[PDB]
């Protein structure tokens, strides 16, 4: 859902 | 698991694409398709454009694109932005344009913020800009949300004055999705419809490391062929090599050459190079 990595 | 590719090669993918069974292609694209424009891949291991930013003493390079760090220390990001519009779309971009003009393109999902897909002539309907765009900018405070155009932002960036809202003095942020921010609603809305009906996933220039974007490879049905055009294998679920491999194909090299090799096989090499030439000459003559 949240931009990660 | 129905088997739709006769063989797991580029030629097999090319034959499937020319078949009646392949009507709907989705492209997932990342930083690899824009590196020949000159936009460096900022997650690649050997990347060569944080060089200048040593003065800002970053906790680590990636912090520059973290929303929490950015809001308290915007300067490193804008100094990077001044080094980098001047970029024309690449062969990869025009190959997608070609897929659209031939009626194969269902959608292009892009991780990139450079807007090169729109310049190449993909319309807004055909694009899901998963991480937003540099094109428009906004004051970060909920109760102001003043919009500023690229024109305004570039003036601020080139003068090395941190962009600030003329009304409420808050930070002005380009409409991109920083790490730790939410993706546009369009991304979640389009994925629910698009992936039910897709006949081929083309994954170009992405190491599939950024979530949730990377999870899009899982969303197509199990029979859907998936071609990875990239410098190295990625998304390994993507099964290229095991004895259970049935639908995923890897073409390892620079994305531009992959698109030329693929286009060659479809009989479009000539139309593609002609398109690229005309589109570039039109941007030059601007
Ligand atoms: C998520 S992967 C998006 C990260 C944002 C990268 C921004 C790169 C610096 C801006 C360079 C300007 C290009 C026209
Ligand atoms: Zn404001």
């Amino acid at each position: 859902p949240k931009k990660t990595g | 698991k129905e088997r739709l590719l006769d063989e797991l090669t580029l030629e097999g993918v090319a034959r499937y694409m020319q078949s009646e069974r392949c009507r709907r292609v989705i492209c997932l694209v990342g930083a690899g398709i824009s590196t020949s424009a000159g936009i460096p891949d900022f997650r690649s291991p050997s990347t060569g454009l944080y060089d200048n930013l040593e003065k800002y003493h970053l906790p680590y390079p990636e912090a520059i694109f973290e929303i929490s760090y950015f809001k308290k220390h915007p300067e490193p990001f804008f100094a990077l932005a001044k080094e980098l519009g001047q970029f024309k779309p690449t062969i990869c971009h025009y190959f997608m344009r070609l897929l659209k003009d031939k009626g194969l393109l269902l959608r292009c999902y892009t991780q990139n913020i450079d807007t090169l897909e729109r310049i190449a002539g993909l319309e807004q309907e055909d694009l899901v800009e998963a991480h937003g765009t540099f094109y428009t900018s906004h004051c970060v405070s909920a109760s102001c949300r003043h919009e500023y155009p690229l024109s305004w932002m570039k003036e601020k960036i080139f003068s090395e004055v941190t962009p600030k809202c003329e009304d409420c003095q808050s930070l002005v942020k380009p409409d991109i999705v920083f790490f730790g921010e939410s993706l546009p609603a369009r991304f979640f809305s389009c994925m629910q419809s698009d992936f039910l009906k897709v006949d081929l996933l083309l994954v170009m220039g992405t190491s599939l490391q950024v979530q949730p974007f990377a999870s899009l490879i899982s969303k197509a049905p199990l029979s859907t062929p998936r071609l990875l055009i990239n410098k190295e294998k990625a998304g390994q679920g993507m099964d290229f090599d095991s004895k259970k491999a049935y639908r995923d194909v890897a073409w390892l090299g620079e994305c531009d050459q992959g698109c030329l090799a693929l286009a060659e096989l479809l009989g479009w090499k000539k139309e593609l190079e002609d398109l690229v030439r005309r589109e570039h000459a039109s941007i030059d003559a601007q």
